[PDB]
């Protein structure tokens, strides 16, 4: 690069901004983990409560079977098609959209919602309330996920920055420097040969 | 020599001159002239100059020109984030700071000598002009308040008249000018 | 550049600088002089009980710390949002705002010290009591709490 | 949405609405991820620990294209009686994300 | 080293210069001319209505703002990479390296001025109508559309 | 000039001298008076004077001396953790090295010139307060292992006892440390 | 600053060099030489039968080459972090470590030609006998397969 003193003062300018940079990167990490370690605990209780939700469904459906035929259970269900409710929307999260399951959730579109079995039916209810559990843990998790790869980006530039850029601009300036003061000495080494000049024919000639 | 300007020569002329018009290598390599370097650029006769602006162009010219030194000055901080993470990376307030820096640079600091209009300009064509700007600035910057995406404020056909401004003949400007006022309370009032 | 001869060694020499900051002078503020590249080496010696008043270097120190951590929150909320910033750091901000809007930018009036103590302790008083941690209770209790209305009627 | 789990409890998934398909061994549950993973259609597929549990590091190489399926790691039906450690599950979670595992 | 004495002095007195450069040496373009260093001062007395062809000052400034825009997103991939890109970004990019690779590499072959200003044309059509705000609008109906496949391929 | 250690009236000096002592304002900010950086600073002094310390104010000084400049440099290289995450978060082992860097700095490092007795220390003061910090350390790792909270070791009553040993005078140490000694052993005792 | 203009023309004029670390210091290592960037232009002349051993050039070698694997391989966690290496990339990390631990840092111990290309060797075995593509396998059979027990 071209060694000149607006070349060094361009490079001394970039040092500081690359530097101002660092600062900057670190404290919006600083603010990424700050929710990160929430939305870790939001994540957990979800998942706890999830854990309750299953349990207490599988607890209730556990007994359908055995007072009734497995078989007209299984008729039954076959009887309930398969139908859609949930809505896959985005959500904007620290600069970045992820999928957000906001399901709407239509209670009426279950085609015959009547079971022959008696405890069948009630059934029903404790798999929805689990279906939305999952939901939500699924929902929680892609976010935890998100975050966490915005802050190993945010490091990776980080250490990019302080590891390569930082160093790289610090040799630039060392060697500019190096150039301008020996076009000095060179410059001062010119000026006593010719003042030597200058003086030994005034001492000789005059 | 070299462009440098730490010579003893462009030194000297520093300290006793009182506007320096530091012309830049970036600008001219991209032929976009008059290529002038605003940062590195100053006068000192402003100040001064403030009655005959108000007397002669516009009674509020001196402030509209401390507006577009202002938003120029937040262009120039920011272009340091944009330089390190990215104009996607900004906000929207911000992203419009951009855009209207670069809205300036091309229709009000960009100028044509090998053009039979816009090689000159008049005081009240730069003041209609800067109004121009102003105005849409403040109403795209209502809008990001009230929630429309920067992205749809971009393609408001009422930019391509600010940036096509500067070749509207002297005479003509001023029926130019009234009807892009009107063009610019609209293009935001029809969205309400 | 700083690094310069003439600034360097009158550095070596001298106690301090005043320094005027091309960005606030584009921004429109007079006088325009940052505080934070801004050393008094001398201003213990001259400030406090007996001379002023008592409340002077604490005033300094807060109003250093306050405006170093507004800057640093402006140039994060260009990336992180306002609403991402937490509530002492939206203060932060505001106090910036206010900081060079009407103490470094007096124009051409003639502050007092007593007046321009009374601005610092107005724009202080938008940051929450507690979070200056830099100032002795006392002095927080006698002159904390004046609105800005004191000086924004007259700026 | 799809499940793969044993077969007692892919009737149930079944009856939830959702789908399920009998599972016992490592080899056919990615066998049968694989497959509907590259089948497209619902974003959620729920997989049992005991039989395969880190399905994305099994089969990251498909959906790096297409991320719209979501793999859940699902309590296995064994250990969903006698529990497991789910605190274990999020501080294993942070030892992969973070790299230090530091928690309390 | 552009700012060395000779090259300094030599184009303080000449009237402007043509600048090779190494990177497109190395990539096998030749004439390895970069447009940017380049300049020509006299250009604008021998180009223009009855001189070449009516369009030719307009197009050369949109191509140097283009191939200028080009550079500069390629230096912000540099940093941030490819996935980040806008769509215009993208068009930009691939405008740039379509100019290094059809416009400036062009081997032993005599171009007319016609030829060259066709190719300029062709290039300039990867770019949407509107963001060629150096162009006159006429100009822009009487010469833009045309692809690069019609003149190769 | 600006702090610049690349210099070659520094470099020339560094090059001769046996001991460098890095000042900080760093330090002063945080009100740690001395504010010397014991992570720059260094001494080429230490092997030559062991047998003198061996001889004169203790056999094991060195050994005490060694061990401060370890946790020290635990201190340290636990910062990029801390950086990251907040002190708390830290687990048993980390956040006890990092109470201990916090109690050695304010208790053993820290001195108050202004003070009447403060002002002085022997290197039997010295070795005193190194002896009760490390087997205060001791004594609380064994008791983390045993699986204490740490939080009964932050709020232990010896803290007190080995924190204000600084402003205790020269005649009566002795006995202050003897009895430091004796409940340091003991406090660990009663806790289970 | 190696292209200083002492030791720039020094190494012009010697016949190869010695450089220490300061990575090495920090890490309490003694003597901290780093084997990477030193160099013995004379040493191929002056190692071999009748001249130590027979395995000395061959051992250089492949240390070197583990060792600069080892390196590479740790500047390349500082991308994809510990869980993504694989089997030969955690040995060859766990081979750079205890080759600092073990050959670079001895104290003031004397150690001799023999002994050090023992702790060489047992360092070595820690490597699968089919990655040491630079001893010949008649060397490898011979000491291959010691490990540290002497400590």
């Amino acid at each position: 690069v071209s060694p000149t003193r607006m070349n060094l003062l361009q490079r001394r300018g970039q040092l500081r901004l690359a530097q101002k940079g660092v600062d900057l990167l670190k404290k919006k990490r600083d603010a990424l983990v700050a929710e990160f370690f929430g939305l870790v605990r939001e994540a957990m209780e979800a998942r706890k409560a999830l854990d309750q939700a299953a349990k207490e469904a599988y607890a209730a459906l556990l007994l359908a079977q055995a007072f009734d035929g497995p078989e007209v259970v299984a008729g039954a269900a076959l009887g309930v098609p398969p139908l859609e409710g949930v809505e896959a929307e985005v959500e904007n999260v620290w600069g970045s959209k992820v999928p957000r399951l906001k399901a709407t959730f239509p209670d009426g579109a279950l085609l015959s919602p009547v079971g022959t079995p008696a405890y069948t039916l009630e059934a029903s209810r404790a798999f929805r309330r689990y279906a939305e559990a999952l939901i939500r843990v699924a929902n929680t998790e892609t976010r935890l996920k998100k975050i966490g790869e915005e802050i190993k980006k945010t490091t990776r530039r980080v250490n990019a920055l302080e590891q390569v850029v930082i160093p790289g601009i610090r040799a630039q300036i060392r060697f500019i420097q190096q150039v301008l003061e020996q076009r000095e000495r060179e410059d001062t080494f010119r000026l006593k040969r010719i003042k030597g000049k200058i003086e030994a024919r005034e001492a000789e000639e005059e | 020599p070299g462009g440098d300007m730490s010579e003893p020569v462009t030194q000297s002329t520093l300290r006793i001159v009182g506007a320096f018009w530091r012309l830049d290598a970036s600008l001219a390599f991209r032929r976009h002239f008059p290529a002038i370097n605003w940062n590195g650029s100053y006068s000192l006769f402003t100040s001064a100059l403030d009655p005959w602006y108000r007397e002669n162009v516009a009674e509020d010219y001196p402030e509209l020109r401390d507006a577009i030194s202002e938003l120029l000055q937040r262009e120039a901080g920011l272009q340091e984030i944009v330089q390190l993470v990215g104009p996607d990376a900004l906000q929207d307030a911000e992203r419009l700071v951009i855009e209207v820096g670069r809205i300036i640079r091309e229709d009000f600091l960009q100028q044509n000598a090998y053009h039979e209009v816009d090689a000159y300009c008049s005081m009240k064509k730069a003041y209609g002009i800067m109004k121009m700007i102003l105005a849409f600035y403040k109403e795209a910057e209502a809008a990001i308040k009230r929630g429309v995406s920067i992205d749809e404020i971009l393609q408001l056909p009422v930019l391509e008249r600010i940036g096509r401004a500067r070749y509207v003949s002297e005479e003509e400007f001023p029926a130019y000018f009234e009807e892009a006022m009107k063009e610019i309370q609209g293009a935001f009032k029809a969205l309400a | 550049d700083r690094t310069h001869p003439i600034p360097d060694l009158t550095g070596y020499i001298t106690e301090g600088q005043i320094q005027l900051s091309r960005e606030l002078h584009r921004k429109g503020i007079y006088p325009p002089i940052d505080p934070l590249p801004s050393l008094s080496r001398l201003m213990n010696n001259g400030v406090g009980k007996g001379k002023t008043r008592e409340d002077h270097k604490q005033v300094s120190d807060q109003l250093y710390s306050a405006y170093a951590n507004g800057v640093d929150i402006r140039k994060l909320v260009a990336i992180i949002g306002e609403d991402a910033l937490t509530e002492n750091d939206r203060r932060y901000l505001q106090f910036a705002d206010a900081f060079e809007r009407f103490f470094i930018n007096q124009g051409q009036q003639n502050r007092s010290i007593e007046e321009s103590l009374q601005i610092a302790w107005a724009l202080l008083s938008m940051l929450p009591q507690g979070e200056l941690k830099r100032i002795s209770k006392d002095h927080i209790g006698k002159y904390y709490g004046q609105k800005l209305e004191e000086i924004w009627g007259a700026p | 949405m799809a499940v793969i789990a044993d077969p007692e409890t892919a009737q149930g998934f079944r009856l939830a609405g959702l789908e399920g398909y009998g599972a016992s061994s490592a080899e056919e549950a990615q066998s049968l991820l694989e497959t509907l993973v590259e089948r497209g259609g619902y974003a959620l597929v729920a997989v049992d620990e005991a039989l395969l549990p880190d399905p994305e590091r099994a089969v990251e190489r498909l959906m790096r294209g297409r991320d719209l399926p979501v793999l859940l790691p699902i309590a296995g039906l064994k250990e969903a009686f006698q529990g497991h450690d789910v605190e274990g599950y999020m501080r294993e979670l942070v030892r992969k994300t973070i790299g230090f595992d530091i928690k309390l």
